[PDB]
Order: C-alpha cells, then sequence, then structure tokens
C-alpha cells in the first residue's frame, strides 16, 4: 500500500571554485659551500669542464 | 700572457709581411682609448662619484 521516502537536505549555496591541479610549494633558503684546491697535476690544466 | 687560463677569441693581432720579413703590427687599444672615460672625480648627472 505504501513505501519509504527519501529527504533531501541543503543548508548552505556557496561560490566556490573547481580543482585544476593540487601542490604543495615549500619555503627556500641560500645554502652553498666552496673548495680552494691547487692543480698540482693535469687535472687543471686549462679548464675545469673539458667539453 | 702564457696559455691555459687565457682566453682569446680571433683576430687580435695582424700581420705582414713583403720578403721574408713577417713584421707584426699592434691593433690591442689602452684603456684610455674608448669613449665615456671617466676618471676618479665624476659629475655625470645629479650624482657625484667620489673614491
Ligand atoms: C657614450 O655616451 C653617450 C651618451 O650616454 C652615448 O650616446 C654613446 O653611445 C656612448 N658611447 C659609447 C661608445 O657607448
Amino acid at each position: 500500500p505504501d513505501s519509504k521516502c527519501l529527504k533531501i537536505k541543503v543548508k548552505r549555496i556557496n561560490l566556490k571554485c573547481k580543482k585544476s591541479s593540487s601542490y604543495f610549494v615549500p619555503d627556500a633558503r641560500s645554502r652553498c659551500t666552496s673548495v680552494r684546491r691547487c692543480r698540482w697535476a693535469g687535472d687543471c690544466q686549462s679548464g675545469c669542464p673539458p667539453h | 700572457i702564457k696559455k691555459d687560463g687565457c682566453i682569446w677569441n680571433a683576430d687580435l693581432v695582424g700581420i705582414e709581411l713583403r720578403v721574408d720579413d713577417a713584421v707584426c703590427y699592434s691593433k690591442i687599444t689602452s684603456v684610455e682609448a674608448v669613449a665615456n672615460y671617466s676618471a676618479i672625480p665624476t659629475t655625470i648627472g645629479g650624482l657625484r662619484f667620489e673614491r
């Protein structure tokens, strides 16, 4: 004779946007080091990288 | 002015010869040869460049 129902409840209708992509951008700093050496051989004849 | 550290592209010294002479002339200009060569006291514009 009868059956149950299905209720739909709506509370808020806000203006949002989609999600094209998702990522994380961290904070970075400046860190560096060097070393002072001498030629003393044929490894530093003219330049550091040959080609 | 030895090699292994000094860099030159091309056409910095000329060669001339008539009969087994092979005389070489100079093409290098000194520092006081280009235009807009200022000195220690400089007042170009509103800035007064001192030392
Ligand atoms: C010297 O300076 C003037 C004015 O700034 C400029 O017009 C001229 O091209 C400069 N000379 C050179 C060789 O750059």
